[PDB]
RNA sequence: CCGAGGGUAGGGCCCGUGACUGGGGCGAAGUCGUAACAAGGUAGCUGUACCGGAAGGUGCGGCUGGAU
RNA sequence: UGGGAGAGGGUGGUGGAAUUCCCGGAGUAGCGGUGAAAUGCGCAGAUACCGGGAGGAACGCCGAUGGCGAAGGCAGCCACCUGGUCCACCCGUGACGCUGAGGCGCGAAAGCGUGGGGAGCAAACCGGAUUAGAUACCCGGGUAGUCCACGCCCUAAACGAUGCGCGCUAGGUCUCUGGGUCUCCUGGGGGCCGAAGCUAACGCGUUAAGCGCGCCGCCUGGGGAGUACGGCCGCAAGGC
RNA sequence: AGCGCCGGCCAACUCCGUGCCAGCAGCCGCGGUAAUACGGAGGGCGCGAGCGUUACCCGGAUUCACUGGGCGUAAAGGGC
RNA sequence: GCUAGUUGGUGGGGUAAUGGCCCACCAAGGCGACGACGGGUAGCCGGUCUGAGAGGAUGGCCGGCCACAGGGGCACUGAG
RNA sequence: CCUAAGGUAGCGAAAUUCCUUGUCGGGUAAGUUCCGACCUGCACGAAAAGCGUAACGACCGGAGCGCUGUCUCGGCGAGGG
RNA sequence: CCCUCGCCAAGGAACUCUGCAAGUUGGCCCCGUAACUUCGGGAGAAGGGGUGCUCCCUGGGGUGAUGAGCCCCGGGGAGCCGCAGUGAACAGGCUCUGGCGACUGUUUACCAAAAACACAGCUCUCUGCGAACUCGUAAGAGGAGGUAUAGGGAGCGACGCU
RNA sequence: GAGCUAGCCCUGGCCAGGGUGAAGCUGGGGUGAGACCCAGUGGAGGCCCGAACCGGUGGGGGAUGCAAACCCCUCGGAUGA
């Protein structure tokens, strides 16, 4: 549910907030985290490799639990579930009986003071982890690696989820979140249940001042530029595009499809994605 | 549902003499305790807008009830809508 | 002090009027088609929606006040 | 208190048939469609046939002149939550009742907002026919929408064109569902034909449109017009 | 001694002129070459120092119905 | 929906006399779907016209009461 | 006749209109500007978005009130030159 | 004659491309405030009244101690003086109506601050992760210790109706 | 050559005073429960007024300058992109 505000300002009759409500602890574990070291979008050349990036709200790296068959058959409580600046997703706080402290993905529906435990043997329920292979086909999941023991790198995002849609030998059939449909090993790890805050993409940022507390700096158009910066530039007065609609370095941007032809995972995907 | 014990405790506990049953304390009680659990109902079940109708029903009938015991003894209204916490 | 009224300012209601514009009623000696009354030649009517020179059409759902 | 029937409502699950699409197999010269055609599809291998998969929507037979609900309306099956209602006992209360301007809630479809979903169907739209023409009817396509959640909209041939309650006034017959002592009797529904009576007639007739009482709503020649203006409501459409 | 009227309502009829023209008209309606309906005439009816017309009020209007009406299909039951 | 002399109180002023009639302070009241507030129209009655009655319409002439005296305010004189 | 197909809704003498100071209406004693209209749109039109829109603007128009040496129309005075 | 400044009879925008410039307004307290509106606003709308000093009476608060003293915030009477009481200095002129841009922002350092750029937001499109894309001969980096509710590219630019 | 300027990165610092008064919370009202209304509390915001600070709107001056961009008056932002 996420939170409106009244009119009070020109910004804030449109800006919504989450409403937090799954949150329970407001600061992380001491431990676990790490300082994000910002980039501005500049690689190690110093050069801007990504545009219009930087001046984002100073933020600390949350370690995050991204393998779990790490842990095997050693059950956890769910201690706390937190807000993570890093991730669209809220993690989770485990505390494992080891007396170790992890953090994951918080799933939806995870409650504080329930137990979840990783491995081929965990009972099929929201928070568990599991090899593809034991998971039942249907079963909706997250938290997908996509090469055995790799860590998870498939439906991270707020509200997302894979669903195991058959097994065919060594793997097993996941529809993506993007509707994709492809083979990925059985031995490959995943999260019974979906991402959790799926209300995430309801938000409304509301001003441009929001997007800078992100780091994301203006995106100027190419139409307002000259053409020694971008095909689209120059033109006395408006100008339409006069060309087909280009990057600005020079490629298509309507449609041209730009995956690799030869890659070898092609032989794994088995229909490309919807809409 | 609501059992049989659960409605024999209520009926024997607002009773104005040893077997009374149908007397107005007795019946507000009873409707008071369906209309409270059909609260609770209606309230995970916002889209039951046919049992409302029902809720509708009870709360006239008690009304009508409590208007007239009020209007005879309003001693015992008094105490009755104490020990059901119902006035608001 | 109050005070007829005068003055400054700002509101409310009503009437007359206005380039132009919307549809309506009547006229009928015209143009276009023929929607309804028969199964009216696509049964009709209907609320809504979208559409068409026009009457009207089609969708969705409803009524019989529908012929066989 | 003890029982009964039921597509009454809400929530979570779950089954099979069929359509479409995708994959594999097999196969060839058409398939589809109509009043007859054509567009369309098909040797880049369609149609028809077999196996596999995905997905959405609707629930065949049972099914009825049937049941339930105040109305709108409700139909695979399971469970949970929950409303109305009928019967028998005649146990309790002791006129606690009827109606009901305002108010509040509900309110088919279409429509709207945010988000999902999208198989089939299908406004708009494109094409083929038909025809004097054919912005239609028929045919081949086809997007909203149709479906889900939440929030709006508040209309209708929202009809029995018949407000609610009570009492009274022949019966015959079919049916649903209770209780008898089970021939049959008696309750409560749903039909049909009819006593008296009503009615302009058509028709109605113990489910009244008969005979009475209570309260509410409403009409006062046709068009102009459910229009204008004002007000209130709505995001808009537009409603009152 | 005059004024209205003489198709029906509504009491009072014929000839000519006109020919959907000129005109009449309260409603229904009259007039297209044999018009009791237009215009004149003769005659008739009704009132008479008045007669007709316009306006308005009540009546006829049980057509706002208390006396004394209605709402299935005529206008009329509120979607519940 | 209306209301700040507004509704009530205390005390004065004023009158022939009651009263927020007027003033000062105190309190927060007064009125409204049995229609306040606002808009429009109107002097009211005995009567008059009509009508079977009920009712409808009307209030000139005569009688009674009210209000006004070019528009508006004001007090003076006086039993008034 | 031609075309791949012939501009829909909305707007329009417009930040777009050549003819042009179009015509009509408003405001003014007088209005090539401004506002409202009309539409034969030289040469609008739907994300080089179309038409609107409260609030906002050291943006660019038009009008009025207030007030003035802006002006009629100029005078005197001060200080720094 | 120039600059900066002060005043001006009567008039009061007749000036001029344009009220350019300069007047006016100006703080606080009180009264009061329209269209329209996205119900926030528009609003300091507009417009108007008060404002110094003296004496008398009085209400709360802070520090004390509950009191004096000190300090703070009020109220009610009656008066005095001047042309004038925010007596000097600092301190909005206002209204009606169009165009464009939703808005706060950003820009041609040094002739353009704008209607231009940006902007929340809308849509198309690419990208299954050793992602696409970018820099680099490469290694290596950014993307991102992110994972399709994400990341890149493009156009459009709140919102409403389309 | 980034001791100017543009962007980003790391780490520090600064922003008088005044105004408006969002959510929430409490109490009251309201209801079957609600929605919601009222009051108090509260202290939000690319909110408002205005110095520092950051600017550079209009005019005037300056124009072999005080100055190779300055001066006066005026004006924008001033808890935020
Ligand atoms: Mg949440
Ligand atoms: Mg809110
Ligand atoms: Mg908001
Ligand atoms: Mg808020
Ligand atoms: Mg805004
Ligand atoms: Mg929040
Ligand atoms: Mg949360
Ligand atoms: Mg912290
Ligand atoms: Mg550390
Ligand atoms: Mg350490
Ligand atoms: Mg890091
Ligand atoms: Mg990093
Ligand atoms: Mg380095
Ligand atoms: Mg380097
Ligand atoms: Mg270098
Ligand atoms: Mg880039
Ligand atoms: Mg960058
Ligand atoms: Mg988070
Ligand atoms: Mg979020
Ligand atoms: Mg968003
Ligand atoms: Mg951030
Ligand atoms: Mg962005
Ligand atoms: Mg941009
Ligand atoms: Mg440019
Ligand atoms: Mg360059
Ligand atoms: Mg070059
Ligand atoms: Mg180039
Ligand atoms: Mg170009
Ligand atoms: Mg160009
Ligand atoms: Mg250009
Ligand atoms: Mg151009
Ligand atoms: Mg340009
Ligand atoms: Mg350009
Ligand atoms: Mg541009
Ligand atoms: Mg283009
Ligand atoms: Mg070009
Ligand atoms: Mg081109
Ligand atoms: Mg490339
Ligand atoms: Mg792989
Ligand atoms: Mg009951
Ligand atoms: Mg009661
Ligand atoms: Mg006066
Ligand atoms: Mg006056
Ligand atoms: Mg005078
Ligand atoms: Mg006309
Ligand atoms: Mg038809
Ligand atoms: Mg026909
Ligand atoms: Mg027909
Ligand atoms: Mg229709
Ligand atoms: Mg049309
Ligand atoms: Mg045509
Ligand atoms: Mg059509
Ligand atoms: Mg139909
Ligand atoms: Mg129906
Ligand atoms: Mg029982
Ligand atoms: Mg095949
Ligand atoms: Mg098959
Ligand atoms: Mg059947
Ligand atoms: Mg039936
Ligand atoms: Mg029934
Ligand atoms: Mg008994
Ligand atoms: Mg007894
Ligand atoms: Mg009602
Ligand atoms: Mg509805
Ligand atoms: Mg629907
Ligand atoms: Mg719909
Ligand atoms: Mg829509
Ligand atoms: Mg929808
Ligand atoms: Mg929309
Ligand atoms: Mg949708
Ligand atoms: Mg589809
Ligand atoms: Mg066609
Ligand atoms: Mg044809
Ligand atoms: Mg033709
Ligand atoms: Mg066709
Ligand atoms: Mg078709
Ligand atoms: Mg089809
Ligand atoms: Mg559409
Ligand atoms: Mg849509
Ligand atoms: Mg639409
Ligand atoms: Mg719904
Ligand atoms: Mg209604
Ligand atoms: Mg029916
Ligand atoms: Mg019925
Ligand atoms: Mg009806
Ligand atoms: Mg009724
Ligand atoms: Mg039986
Ligand atoms: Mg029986
Ligand atoms: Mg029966
Ligand atoms: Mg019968
Ligand atoms: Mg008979
Ligand atoms: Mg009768
Ligand atoms: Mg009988
Ligand atoms: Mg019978
Ligand atoms: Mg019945
Ligand atoms: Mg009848
Ligand atoms: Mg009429
Ligand atoms: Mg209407
Ligand atoms: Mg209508
Ligand atoms: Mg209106
Ligand atoms: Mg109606
Ligand atoms: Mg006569
Ligand atoms: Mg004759
Ligand atoms: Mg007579
Ligand atoms: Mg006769
Ligand atoms: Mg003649
Ligand atoms: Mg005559
Ligand atoms: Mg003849
Ligand atoms: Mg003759
Ligand atoms: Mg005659
Ligand atoms: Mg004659
Ligand atoms: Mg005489
Ligand atoms: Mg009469
Ligand atoms: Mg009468
Ligand atoms: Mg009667
Ligand atoms: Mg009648
Ligand atoms: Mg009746
Ligand atoms: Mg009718
Ligand atoms: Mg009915
Ligand atoms: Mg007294
Ligand atoms: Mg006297
Ligand atoms: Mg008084
Ligand atoms: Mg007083
Ligand atoms: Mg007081
Ligand atoms: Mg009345
Ligand atoms: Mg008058
Ligand atoms: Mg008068
Ligand atoms: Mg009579
Ligand atoms: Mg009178
Ligand atoms: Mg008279
Ligand atoms: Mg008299
Ligand atoms: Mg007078
Ligand atoms: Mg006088
Ligand atoms: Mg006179
Ligand atoms: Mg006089
Ligand atoms: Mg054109
Ligand atoms: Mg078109
Ligand atoms: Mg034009
Ligand atoms: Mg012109
Ligand atoms: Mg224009
Ligand atoms: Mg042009
Ligand atoms: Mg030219
Ligand atoms: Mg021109
Ligand atoms: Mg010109
Ligand atoms: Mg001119
Ligand atoms: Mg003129
Ligand atoms: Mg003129
Ligand atoms: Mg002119
Ligand atoms: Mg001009
Ligand atoms: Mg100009
Ligand atoms: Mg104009
Ligand atoms: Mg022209
Ligand atoms: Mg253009
Ligand atoms: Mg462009
Ligand atoms: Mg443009
Ligand atoms: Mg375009
Ligand atoms: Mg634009
Ligand atoms: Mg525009
Ligand atoms: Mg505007
Ligand atoms: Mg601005
Ligand atoms: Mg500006
Ligand atoms: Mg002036
Ligand atoms: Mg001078
Ligand atoms: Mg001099
Ligand atoms: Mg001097
Ligand atoms: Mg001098
Ligand atoms: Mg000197
Ligand atoms: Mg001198
Ligand atoms: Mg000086
Ligand atoms: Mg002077
Ligand atoms: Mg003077
Ligand atoms: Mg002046
Ligand atoms: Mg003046
Ligand atoms: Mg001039
Ligand atoms: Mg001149
Ligand atoms: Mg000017
Ligand atoms: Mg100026
Ligand atoms: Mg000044
Ligand atoms: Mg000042
Ligand atoms: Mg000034
Ligand atoms: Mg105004
Ligand atoms: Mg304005
Ligand atoms: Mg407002
Ligand atoms: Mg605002
Ligand atoms: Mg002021
Ligand atoms: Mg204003
Ligand atoms: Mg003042
Ligand atoms: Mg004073
Ligand atoms: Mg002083
Ligand atoms: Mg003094
Ligand atoms: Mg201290
Ligand atoms: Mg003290
Ligand atoms: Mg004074
Ligand atoms: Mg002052
Ligand atoms: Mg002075
Ligand atoms: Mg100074
Ligand atoms: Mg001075
Ligand atoms: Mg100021
Ligand atoms: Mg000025
Ligand atoms: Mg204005
Ligand atoms: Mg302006
Ligand atoms: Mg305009
Ligand atoms: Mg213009
Ligand atoms: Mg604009
Ligand atoms: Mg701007
Ligand atoms: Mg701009
Ligand atoms: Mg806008
Ligand atoms: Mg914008
Ligand atoms: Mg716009
Ligand atoms: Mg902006
Ligand atoms: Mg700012
Ligand atoms: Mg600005
Ligand atoms: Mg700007
Ligand atoms: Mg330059
Ligand atoms: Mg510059
Ligand atoms: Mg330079
Ligand atoms: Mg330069
Ligand atoms: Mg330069
Ligand atoms: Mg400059
Ligand atoms: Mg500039
Ligand atoms: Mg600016
Ligand atoms: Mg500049
Ligand atoms: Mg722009
Ligand atoms: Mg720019
Ligand atoms: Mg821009
Ligand atoms: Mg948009
Ligand atoms: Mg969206
Ligand atoms: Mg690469
Ligand atoms: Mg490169
Ligand atoms: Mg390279
Ligand atoms: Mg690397
Ligand atoms: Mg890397
Ligand atoms: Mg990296
Ligand atoms: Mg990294
Ligand atoms: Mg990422
Ligand atoms: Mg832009
Ligand atoms: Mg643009
Ligand atoms: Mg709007
Ligand atoms: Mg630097
Ligand atoms: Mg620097
Ligand atoms: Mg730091
Ligand atoms: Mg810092
Ligand atoms: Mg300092
Ligand atoms: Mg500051
Ligand atoms: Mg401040
Ligand atoms: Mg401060
Ligand atoms: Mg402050
Ligand atoms: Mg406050
Ligand atoms: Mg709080
Ligand atoms: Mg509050
Ligand atoms: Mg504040
Ligand atoms: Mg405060
Ligand atoms: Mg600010
Ligand atoms: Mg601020
Ligand atoms: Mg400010
Ligand atoms: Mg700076
Ligand atoms: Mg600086
Ligand atoms: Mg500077
Ligand atoms: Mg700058
Ligand atoms: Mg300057
Ligand atoms: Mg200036
Ligand atoms: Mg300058
Ligand atoms: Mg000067
Ligand atoms: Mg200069
Ligand atoms: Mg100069
Ligand atoms: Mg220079
Ligand atoms: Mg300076
Ligand atoms: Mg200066
Ligand atoms: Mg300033
Ligand atoms: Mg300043
Ligand atoms: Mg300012
Ligand atoms: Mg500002
Ligand atoms: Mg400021
Ligand atoms: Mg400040
Ligand atoms: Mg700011
Ligand atoms: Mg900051």
């Amino acid at each position: 549910a996420v939170k409106k505000f009244k009119p009070y300002t020109p910004s804030r009759r449109f800006m919504t907030v989450a409403d937090f409500s799954e949150i329970t602890k407001t600061e992380p574990e001491k431990s676990l985290v790490k300082p994000l070291k910002k980039t501005g979008g500049r690689n190690n050349q110093g050069r801007i490799t990504v545009r219009f990036r930087g001046g984002g709200h100073k933020r600390l790296y949350r370690i995050i639990d991204f393998k779990r068959w790490d842990k095997v058959g050693i059950p956890a409580k769910v201690a706390a579930i937190e807000y993570d600046p890093n991730r669209s997703a809220r993690i989770a706080l485990l505390h494992y009986v080891d007396g170790e402290k992890r953090y994951i993905i918080a799933p939806d529906g995870l409650q504080v003071g329930q137990q979840v435990v990783a491995g081929p043997d965990a009972p099929i329920q929201v928070g568990n982890a599991l090899p593809l292979r034991f998971i039942p086909v249907g079963t909706v999941v997250h938290a997908v690696e996509l090469e055995p023991k790799k860590g998870a790198k498939l439906a991270r995002a707020a509200g997302t989820s894979a669903q195991i849609q058959g097994r065919e030998g060594d793997y097993v059939i996941l529809r993506l979140p993007s509707g994709e449909l492809r083979k990925v090993h059985g031995e490959c790890y995943a999260t019974v249940g979906a991402v959790g805050n799926a209300d995430h993409k309801n938000i409304v940022l509301g001003k441009a001042g929001r997007s800078r507390w992100l780091g994301r700096r203006p995106h100027v158009r190419g139409a307002a530029m000259n053409p020694v910066d971008h095909p689209h530039g120059g033109g006395e007065g408006r100008a339409p595009r006069g060309r087909p609609p280009a990057s600005p370095w020079g490629w298509q941007t309507k449609g041209l499809k730009t995956r690799k032809r030869r890659k070898p995972s092609s032989r794994f995907i088995i229909a490309r994605r919807k809409k | 549902p609501i059992t049989k014990e659960e409605k024999q405790k209520v009926i024997q506990e607002f009773a104005r003499f040893p077997g009374d049953t149908g007397s107005t304390e007795v019946q507000v009680a009873l409707l008071t305790l369906r209309i409270n659990r059909l609260s609770e109902h209606l309230k995970v079940h916002k889209k039951d807008h046919h049992s409302h109708r029902g809720l509708l029903m009870m709360v006239g009938q008690r009304r009508r009830l409590l208007r007239y015991l009020q209007r005879e003894d309003p001693e015992r209204y008094r105490a009755l809508i104490e020990k059901l916490g119902i006035r608001g």
